[PDB]
Parts: structure tokens; C-alpha cells; sequence
DNA sequence: CCCACATGCCCTGTGTCTGCAAGTACAGAACTAGCCAGACAGACTGACCTATTTTTGTGAGGGGAATCGGGAAGTATCCATTGCTAAGACTCAGCAATGCTGCAACTCTCAGCAACCAGCTGAAGATCAGCAGCCGAGAGGCCCTGC
DNA sequence: GCAGGGCCTCTCGGCTGCTGATCTTCAGCTGGTTGCTGAGAGTTGCAGCATTGCTGAGTCTTAGCAATGGATACTTCCCGATTCCCCTCACAAAAATAGGTCAGTCTGTCTGGCTAGTTCTGTACTTGCAGACACAGGGCATGTGGG
């Protein structure tokens, strides 16, 4: 059982994401909000991925399942099939 | 996963106001309404009202308007209830319970209850009290006043504990309830049947309708085992 | 000793990370978070080595695209510091 | 007679036969015309040729002899029509376009 | 162990005909395969919808041309229509 | 034998036979199972029943005995799950939900 | 005329079953028809995509159930799955 | 002295009035003329169904109302009550139209 | 017939009414030209697809169904006209 | 529909700077690049550079960098070119023309011209001047220096008028050009053929390659009719 | 803080009117009952590829102390929007004529399917040199401080 | 505005690895050809519906005015962010090893599509009638400008 790994998305990582996003100054409350939105996005995608992997009567989640889960949410990903 | 925390007992002076929290966790807080239920030994369970966190919409029992006021705080996932002008006829245990906006759904998860002490459709349960052995079959009836289109639920309340849902939509089993319990009926006649009994089946069984705006519970049925 | 004024190192980092393509979140923490989230839907699950990578690219792209709109909202509000209210406004306008 | 590929007949590089088979087995219609696979193969080949040429130009500008996802992303994002066509598409290991807001720059 | 059936050999031929000297990596190869598959599904689905709307049962080059016009922007659609019409005309002459 | 509709066999009010014909003639699969039209009819009937019941409740609250697009829009937009299902859907003559931002109201 | 073949009478039956005294207007009838067609198309397309992903050639109640789970939010999916399972069981029992 | 409502009162009155009704707010004949004028650039001697024109009007007014809601949100974010073309552009660009 | 300059038929009070239904209290004076441009862009985008459907169907009349398909393919599904 | 308006003649003293507009209308301004061409009787048409309004990206000729600078105004849909340190060899007509970002596309629409007066691959057109009757067949060749993969266009310029596009991609007819004109060839050998002549066909015909970064025009071919 | 008079929008009423609900022929699609043959399911089996492990060396992250510089709160002006009037004007809703277009409902050929065959295309799988990543030492760019 | 001292890249160069462009072989999907039939074109002729004109009653736009409020500038302060350094701790890369999963091949069945027949449900048309729109009026919250 894994507990509280959302804190593994460190402050420097969020700072790097903001820098790639073109953000110059970052407030101190941005990190918790970013962790929350990342968790919401990940749950939304993983629910569909697991739905696909369990309809296929499989117990291993595949890159194709992840790609379909993303594609049905308007987030098409090129490079994994 | 789904758990509805509440506060402890609160000794309160007459004529004052009290606010109790219903902090919620384990689910999307905005997609489910929070209903409030008061329980007195005098009149059993009574329905106060609910609040919808998604649009901050409320609806109160006609006898509870003004007495109760419901507010929501989306930031901490907390729902508060305020009782104003606390009269001596306010000493009870107040339960907050979750219920989806779907008309078929009912109160699935409840809070532990806060004991506050101050210093229509009439739904009839035929058996007021029943006795049975360790392996018999029992049946409880919840004859209604007006026609409710299968919008009826069954609850089991152990003593000094929150009610537990068993049947919703008058036939559908709840989540985690064993198949021993079986509901039936529609319209005005409903029935709850426990197939084989156990020593842990000793509780009071209520029936709730939510087909019309003021929800009304059943009188209750105290079941004794051996 | 030498000290850069606040903003110069930030602009250098913007130029540096807008030029590369590597993933900006550590793979082991992201994988642990993915498995912890997946535990809530199915017990004793299993992931391909590339499924986690696809999830990571999707998440990082989403976060960068959201931070761009957050910066736009902050600039609209006549600031240079991004705030949770800009994040919320960006998500609300996007429809999330 | 000697076999002649439909790609050879139409002067294409993309497989007209494979496109026909994918249209038939993809549950799109009851029947598939003769020229529909040819038209689709031509359109697909034109699109990939345009993208590959832009990516190769970007790679040459970067003094590289290989096209990578970064070059594909640059080529797609630097073109109005290609960006409109691929607006909701994520390109793995493609990065982002270098762009800093004017107000963030120092005086 | 079963004929993954990508577009790699065709995209490499197109690459060697447009830019004879530069190569391509495996990641860009997979990205190009994904692009071809995505555009194929988009055009085919739009053509199927057109045929359903017009109460037909066959997908024709007219359906493909209309789908191309609806899905590609600006000059992309014009040049793709030109290429498709040219290929169809060349194929008709066998 | 006397003809029994599949809708009557399954206890539904939506046409299992017509749904099966639409599934077959819509170019979805090479073949269609026997219970797929029944499942499809049941789900569609449940959805329209829920929407119609909420719209009728809204119409009664508006002191009206007839559902109109305004009541349909109110029912859909006042429920989070229905709003998420029909987020990118425009309902003709449905209007908008009454909503005014707090900062636009007079202070005192 | 060509038998426009709407859902009006089925929607009226459901309306008279849930709200016996409530009527409906023609515009609301058309909106409900559009809603039913839209949801049918969504679920059918998702089921077809599932079958194609799994290399199946038939659409089954399992495909329909998975599509319902993927497209409806929260308790909507749960209640629709319950209704579909109940109807399928009743139909199988004849 | 003639009665005069302070600025904002009639604005809130109209907000409440128009957020409660369902009618179309743009005039049918001007919108139809605009639609035909736009369509002239695609095919000459076109014909429009009255229902087609009404569908276009409903779609356009819904789009404009949603865009104005987003514009109001952006203006309030900028600590204003007056919506500006910059707020319209910000809303459209976050939505993905610019 | 040839129409000319009909974007000004979307009057200032009409845009004001749309803003009021959108919940807007105070409106700048330069909002109206921006709104007219936005509406013209949207109408052009929708009508191009509608006319494409109409001419594929080999007709001279644009139908509410063609408008509905044109809207639907842009993620703007409309209920009430088909 | 598509119009590229420009300014009038500009008398300018040597050593100063001049900026001219290229206001565009009738099309999506940001989706097409705006290329600038200078024309002198000494050396014919010459390519300066272009600006892409979508991302404000520019590219200049090797010999024109520093002399010319390109800016765009997205709000007014106008593109400017600024010439600095105006030398005596700067008196010419400057044309701004539209070209799509597609590699196949060419300069389809041009501006009327701005007469400014101050007080690699070589494309060889074999026929410098030709004469023919009113119903004859003529042919112009545009032998190239290096291999261009069908990226060649043909233009017709009436006296004191802007050039008109006839052929693009070395074979495709332009918009509105009759089927009389027909181009052919690929690689290094190209050809323009006019089928049956008219009194209107009297003009100068240029061939332009855009296969590599510096675009180069042809020497020109003045065609005489009867 | 509490009064207006004046206006707005809400509730209540009967007279009228259009739109919804109900009854019929009637035809087309659905159900029945065979029959047939194939797509998918149940139980093998080899065997990848995922996961939980131990080890190592180093790169990243975190917690701190200080200082700059940005965002927040307050002021005072001014310009730009709302509110209103009465005057023009363009929209609407009703009528009625015409030419147009979008169908329906019959013929027929010509295109596509189908189903058989061989043979050439394209996949998996070895092997390998060249391009791209690395290390390291070297140039000019820009930043920061001082003048 | 101008000069001088870090430290931070684009630029070379020369290595070393691993990843691409290549050749080999086979297995399976495409093309060629035949013969069949059902879909979509082509041409008639009908009924509908989009157009255009004309009238004229009324509601909605526009313009001009005047005067409130809000937006935008400025300044001052102080709060919360950056930089940097140090240290420690988690990541990554590695080689391994087992047990769990997935996938592939066969085989037997049950379930789906295909057919030709018959009837019953659904549509279309046409009906009377009453939910709801009208206009017309009492009666209440809060409005803006007193006092």
C-alpha cells in the first residue's frame, strides 16, 4: 500500500514546469494548487485506463490503454502507438 | 473511503445558537447533497433538510424552516447547520448523511452524530416490535400513506450508533450488505425480509420515503434475537 | 561575492527549459504516485514500463499548457507573480 | 498478367491496397469505391511529405542530419495551418516553442 | 510475434524522396506513424458520416474530398484535394 | 405463436427492435449481440426518465403543467452530473441559469 | 412523406409513467429526441471502438456496459448499469 | 426633480430580466441579412431554410453569451466591473480560439 | 441581390442585451466592434461547413440539419432542430 | 477579394530612410507570409525577404540584410519594409506579394507597386525576346542551376503593372488562368507554353524558383505579338 | 440611521386562441421459426516482462538566512459609461404571386463484392558503420558594480 | 553613459557508444480475372417552400446631454519571492531472479446473420379543447435622493 506520494512532486519540479511554461515569479501557494490539479488529471486519466484494461480482461495497464484514455478526453498523444 | 466526520457532544445554554460541522472526505464533495436528520426517542428520526454544495441550494422541512439554516464551505469540504432560538424541545442527536442528486439514490453514508442537549405522507410500520430466534425468517411492513414510486429505503440502527442503509429503491441491495436482506413492494405497500438471522441482527429497522419534498421516516421496529 | 539580481536567473532558467525536451518530474516519484492513484480503482494492478512514461508526458504537457494560461492571467491582472487565483481562472475559462 | 500495385498505377508511395483493406475492415460503410483508397493514400502522402520536409528543414537549420520529435514539434508549431490541424495533439519529447512574454523582459 | 504492420517503410520512402540525405529516429518514426493513423481515422470517420447523412452505402472519392475539405484548414485542403484528384486521374488511366 | 415485443419481454418502454436495427444499420460492428439492444434501450430509457422527472419537478415548481425547453435546461444545469454529461451541448430556447457575481452587487 | 421515425411516443410513455399529470411541448419533444439520438450515438460509437480495440467483431452487453461506464459521470453510470443489467436479466428469463 | 436611478441599478435590473427569459436578443431580419451576406462569399444564389437561420441564431447567441460570461470573469480578475476588449481577447485565447 | 455591410445590423443595444444575459454590469465603448468581429468570425466558420455539406448533398438550399452537423463537428452540439 | 494595397511614389533624398505599407484585406492575415520583391530595369525582379505575421518571423536575402527590415502590425493587418542608408542604387519599384506557408504555394497576389527613387541558384531563360503571330505556338525555357523539386512558378507582367501568376509547382494552373498556358518539366529543366496567342498576351514572362532559401527570378522574356 | 413619493415587477382575472392530446387507416418493420456456419470461449503451454531486491555513487531537493522588488492598499482626478428624452426608422407580421428546387418513384447499367489463386510485398531479425552525446578547454556575450 | 571583473553559454574536437540504414528470408495479403447483383445515376413530373413585393402599426434604435462612478495613475510600504549554500537523502542505473501474465494454437459450441411470411405497431392526417398568453388591474419590496 502506497500513501501520500503527491509530495514526491517537489517544489523544484513545479518550478521547472513553470519555467518551461514561461513563468518568471512563482507564489508560495502555487505548489499545493499544482499538486491538486495534477492529482485530479491523473485520477481522471487512470480511471479510463483501468476501465479499458479491465474490459480487455487484463491485469496489466498498457501504453495503448493509456493512449486511448487520453484520446477520449481530447488529449491525443503521439509516440506511444 | 467515504467518511463523514462530525463533532462531539455539546452542552448548550437555552436560547442560544449552535453550529455543527459535517466535514466530508473520500468523494467528490460537490456532486452529492448533504442531508440532515434529527433523532429523538420521542419521535424517532426526522428530516430537517439538505444542501447541495454544487450550487449552494437548500430545501428545508416546513416545520424546520427558520429553526435551521444550512451553509456550505467548498474550501474545507465542510457543511454547517445552525439552530436558532434553542427551545427545550431541541435535545436530540443530529445526523448529517450523504445522498446523491439522483432521484433513485438515498442516504448511503451517515455521520456519527452530535448530541445537542438544551439545559405530508405518514409512513406506517406494521410491527412495532418483534422477537425471533437465531435462524428464523422475519418480515417488516412499511405501508405508506400516498403513492411513492418505489422511492423507499431501509435502515438498520444499532443502539448508540448511526443508521446503516440496507435497501434502496425498495428492492436494490446497498453496498456491502449481504443478500440475506431482501426488499420488495411498490406503490403504497413495501416489505423488508431478513432471510436467516444472526446475533448481530438485533437493531431497530426504519423505512424512509423520498418520493415527495418532505421526507418521512418510519415509526421503527425493534427486533430482538433469541 | 557575485549575486544576480532577482529575475536574471529566472529568465535564464526560462530560456534553458524552453529549449530542452527532457521530462521535468522525477520518474520514480511520478511512478509511485501513479501506482498509489491506481490502487484506488483496482487492487494488485500492473503497469508497462511505457504506460507510466506516456502518463508522465501527458501530465507534464498538461501542466506546461496550464502554466502558460496562468502566466497570461497573471499578466492580465498586471502582475508577474502567478497565483492560485490565476490557476483557478485559467481552469474555469478552459472549462475544467 | 503481371501484377501491378495500385500504388504504382496511381504513382504513389503509400499502399492503396492496405488503405482499401483498412477502409473495408474499419466498419465505415457498406461498400468502398475504387478511387477512395487512391484519394486517401494521396492525401496522407501529401500530408506526411509536407510535415517531413518542414521537419528536415528545421533539422538542417539545427545542423543535424536526423529528424527528431523536437524538429517535428518545431515544424508543426511554427505553421498556422498545421497548428490548427494538430491543436489538441501532444508530441512526445517535443518540448515547447521558445516564447517569453514582453513584460517579463528587463528594461 | 505477429506483423505489427506500421507505416515506417512508406514514410521512409517519402522522406528519402523529399530530403534524400537526412535520416529519422525511431521516436520520430513512431510519431509519424501516429500522425498517419490519426489523420486516416479522422478522414474516414468524416466520410462515413457524410455517407450516412446522404443515405448512401458506399464511400467514394467525392466523400473523401468533402471530408478533406471539412477537416483541413486553408491551403492544406486545396493542395490535398489537388494531390488526390491527380492521383485518382492517374489511376483511372491505369 | 402470438408476437411478443422484445420491449415487453425486457419490461421496457423503448424499442429494443428499433435500437437493434439502428445498431445493425449504423455501421458499428460486423454483428450485434442479442442483449446489446436491450441494454441500450434500458440505459436510454433510464436517462430520459431521469431528465424528464427533473424537468417535470421544475415545471411544477414554476406552477406549470407542461415541460418546456426552459424547464429542461434548468433541470440539466442544476445537476452536476447532467451538466458534465451535457457540458458542450446547447439547448434551444433554454436560456441561462440566474447567476450574478458577488462583486457586482451594491455594497450596503 | 418518408416516416420521419422519431422517439416521441416512447418519450411520452416514459413521461406519463414518471409524471402522470405533466405534459410536454413540441420544442421539448424535439430537444428530448435530439438528446436520445446524441446519447445513442455516443454509446454506440464507444462500444464499436471498444470492439475494434479488442479485435472483436460483435457488440455485446459487456461492450455496452463498459461504454456506459466510460461515458456517464458518477452515480449516473451506476444506476444506468443497474437498469441495463436488470433489463438484460429479465429479457434472458423471457 | 425628476427621478433618476443611480448607475448600476438599471444594469442589475436588466441582468435579472434577461437572465430569466429565453427569447432571442438579436433581431431576426438583421441577423438573417448578415447570414446571407456572409454566405454570399461561399456560394452564389444560395437558399436558406427559416429553421436553418433560427438554428444559426440560437448557436450564435449562445456562443456570445458564454463568451461574455468568460469576459466578465476576466474583468473581475483584473479588479474591474467594466469589460474590455483585452478581457475578451484573454477569454478567447484561453478558450483556444486565439 | 447583393448585400453590403450587414455586420452593423447587430446594434449596440443587442450586444448590450447579450452582455446583460451574460451577467455583465458595465460595458466599455470599444466592446461592440470586438463583439461584431468575433460574431463574424464564428458565423463564417459555421457557414463554411454548412455550405460544404449543402453542396456535397448536391442542393441549392441550406437546411437546419446541415447547420446542425456543421455546429456538431465544431463541438457545439445544438438540441432542438434535429 | 484578396487585395494588397500599397502607397504611391516616394521622392526621397539620399542617405535617409523610407518605410512603405502593404495593407492587406480579403483573407486571414496571419495565415499567409508577405514577401517583398524589388524590380529595377538593370537587373529585373529580385527577392528581398518575407515576414510571417503568425509568429512575426522573417527571412532576408544575403545581400539585403541590414538594408531592409520587416515589421508587421497584426491589429491593422499591415506590413512595412524599412530601407536604411538609401544609396543611389536603390531607385526601383518595390512589390509586396502574398505567399502561403505551404512549400508548394507561390506568390499569387501582388501589390500595385511603390516607386521609390533616390535623388545560390541562377535561373536562365533561354529566349531573351520572341516574336509571333496571333495564332502561333511559343515556348519559354527556364534552365536552372541546381536541382529544384518542381518548385517553380511563372509570372506575366504587363508594362507598368504588377506581375500575374500563371503556373505554380511547374505544372499547376493558377486561379483564373485559362488552360492555354501550360507549364512542364521538373528538376533543372522547365518550360512555359502558350497555346494560341492574342494581342493581350504581349508581356514579359518571368520564372521564379522557391526551392531554397534565396528565391531567384528569371532573366525575363519579352514577347512580341504580330 | 429611518422616513418618503414614485416605479418596478409580482400577483390575480376573465376573455380568447394555438398547440397538445386523442382517435383512425394503413404500410412497413419487427417477430417467429428454421437453418447454418463462424467468432468467441474454455483449458493448454511457453515464456517474456513486470516487480520486488541489493549496492553504489551522485545528483537533486530542502531547510535557512538575507535582501530586493513586487503586490497590496489608499488617494485624488478625470474620462467614460449609464440613464433619459423624444425623433426617426427599420422590423414585424399578414397577404398573396411565382419559379424553383427537392424531392418521389421507375429504369438500368455499371460498379463493387466475392471468392480462388499464385507470387511479390512487408515483417521480424541479424549485423554494422556514422551520426549525436560527452567531455573538456576556450570565446565572446551579458550581468553586476563602480565611476 | 562608460569601464572592468565573474560566470554562463554557443562553438570546436575527438571519442565512444548505440541506434539507424541495410541485407536475408518467409508468410500472408494484394492483385488478376470472373461472374453477379444491387446501388446509385438519369430523367420525369409533383407539390412545397423559399423569394420578393406591398402595407402600414409599433417597438426599438440613435443621438445628444449632462453628471456619477469607476478606472488608472502614483506613491509608499511591507510581505513574500528569489538566490545561494550546504547537507542529506532519494533517484537512477544495474544485474538478477521468480512467479505471474499474456498470448498462441487447437477444438467444439452456441450464438449471430439470413430468409420469407405475417401481423401489429407506429406514422401521418385530422380533430376538438383547454394550458398559457393577453391585457388590465391591486398591492408589495426596495430606490434615490430627504432630513
Amino acid at each position: 500500500v502506497l500513501r501520500d506520494n503527491i509530495q514526491g512532486i517537489t517544489k523544484p519540479a513545479i518550478r521547472r514546469l513553470a519555467r518551461r511554461g514561461g513563468v518568471k515569479r512563482i507564489s508560495g501557494l502555487i505548489y499545493e494548487e499544482t499538486r491538486g490539479v495534477l492529482k485530479v488529471f491523473l485520477e481522471n486519466v487512470i480511471r479510463d485506463a483501468v476501465t479499458y484494461t479491465e474490459h480487455a480482461k487484463r491485469k496489466t495497464v498498457t501504453a495503448m490503454d493509456v493512449v486511448y484514455a487520453l484520446k477520449r478526453q481530447g488529449r491525443t498523444l503521439y509516440g506511444f502507438g | 473511503e467515504v467518511q463523514l466526520q462530525q463533532s462531539g457532544p455539546e452542552l448548550v445554554e437555552p436560547g442560544t445558537s449552535v453550529k455543527m460541522p459535517c466535514k466530508a472526505s473520500g468523494y467528490t464533495f460537490t456532486s452529492y447533497t448533504i442531508q440532515w436528520v434529527k433523532q429523538t426517542p420521542r419521535q424517532g428520526l426526522e428530516w430537517i433538510g439538505y444542501i447541495y454544495p454544487y450550487n449552494a441550494g437548500t430545501k428545508y422541512n416546513e416545520k424546520f424552516k427558520g429553526k435551521a439554516t444550512l451553509t456550505s464551505d467548498k474550501s474545507s469540504s465542510t457543511v454547517y447547520m445552525e439552530l436558532s432560538s434553542l427551545t427545550s424541545e431541541d435535545s436530540a442527536v443530529y445526523y448529517c448523511a450523504r445522498k446523491s442528486s439522483r432521484l433513485r439514490s438515498t442516504l448511503d453514508y451517515w455521520g456519527q452524530g452530535t448530541s445537542v442537549t438544551v439545559s405530508d405522507i405518514k409512513m406506517t410500520q406494521s410491527p412495532s416490535s418483534m422477537h425471533a430466534s437465531l435462524g428464523e425468517r422475519v418480515t417488516i411492513t412499511c405501508k405508506a400513506s400516498q403513492d411513492i414510486r418505489s422511492y423507499l429505503s431501509w435502515y438498520q440502527q444499532k443502539p448508540w450508533k448511526s443508521p446503516k442503509t440496507l435497501i434502496y429503491y425498495a428492492t436494490s441491495l446497498a453496498d456491502g450488505v449481504p443478500s440475506r436482506f431482501s426488499g420488495s413492494g411498490s406503490g403504497q405497500d413495501f416489505s423488508l425480509t431478513i432471510n436467516n438471522l444472526e446475533s448481530d441482527d438485533t437493531a431497530t429497522y426504519y423505512c424512509l420515503q423520498h418520493g415527495e419534498s418532505p421526507y418521512t421516516f418510519g415509526s421503527g421496529t425493534k427486533l430482538e434475537i433469541k | 561575492p557575485h549575486r544576480y539580481r532577482p529575475g536574471t536567473v529566472a529568465l535564464r532558467e526560462i530560456r534553458r527549459y524552453q529549449k530542452s525536451t527532457e521530462l521535468l518530474i522525477r520518474k520514480l516519484p511520478f511512478q509511485r504516485l501513479v501506482r498509489e492513484i491506481a490502487q484506488d480503482f483496482k487492487t494488485d494492478l500492473r503497469f508497462q514500463s511505457s504506460a507510466v512514461m506516456a502518463l508522465q508526458e501527458a501530465c507534464e504537457a498538461y501542466l506546461v499548457g496550464l502554466f502558460e494560461d496562468t502566466n497570461l492571467c497573471a499578466i492580465h491582472a498586471k502582475r508577474v507573480t502567478i497565483m492560485p487565483k490565476d490557476i483557478q481562472l485559467a481552469r474555469r475559462i478552459r472549462g475544467e | 498478367a503481371k501484377a501491378k500495385s495500385r500504388s504504382s498505377r496511381a504513382g504513389l508511395q503509400f499502399p492503396v491496397g492496405r488503405v482499401h483493406r483498412l477502409l473495408r475492415k474499419g466498419n465505415y460503410a457498406e461498400r468502398v469505391g475504387a478511387g477512395a483508397p487512391v484519394y486517401m493514400a494521396a492525401v496522407l502522402e501529401y500530408l506526411t511529405a509536407e510535415i517531413l520536409e518542414l521537419a528536415g528543414n528545421a533539422a538542417r537549420d539545427n545542423k543535424k542530419t536526423r529528424i527528431i520529435p523536437r524538429h517535428l514539434q518545431l515544424a508543426i508549431r511554427n505553421d498556422e495551418e498545421l497548428n490548427k490541424l494538430l491543436g489538441k495533439v501532444t508530441i512526445a519529447q517535443g518540448g515547447v516553442l521558445p516564447n517569453i512574454q514582453a513584460v517579463l523582459l528587463p528594461k | 510475434r505477429s506483423r505489427k504492420e506500421s507505416y515506417s517503410i512508406y514514410v521512409y520512402k517519402v522522406l528519402k524522396q523529399v530530403h534524400p540525405d537526412t535520416g529519422i529516429s525511431s521516436k520520430a518514426m513512431g510519431i509519424m506513424n501516429s500522425f498517419v493513423n490519426d489523420i486516416f481515422e479522422r478522414i474516414a470517420g468524416e466520410a462515413s458520416r457524410l455517407a450516412h447523412y446522404n443515405k448512401r452505402s458506399t464511400i467514394t472519392s467525392r466523400e473523401i474530398q468533402t471530408a478533406v475539405r471539412l477537416l483541413l484548414p486553408g491551403e492544406l485542403a486545396k493542395h490535398a484535394v489537388s494531390e488526390g484528384t491527380k492521383a485518382v486521374t492517374k489511376y483511372t488511366s491505369s
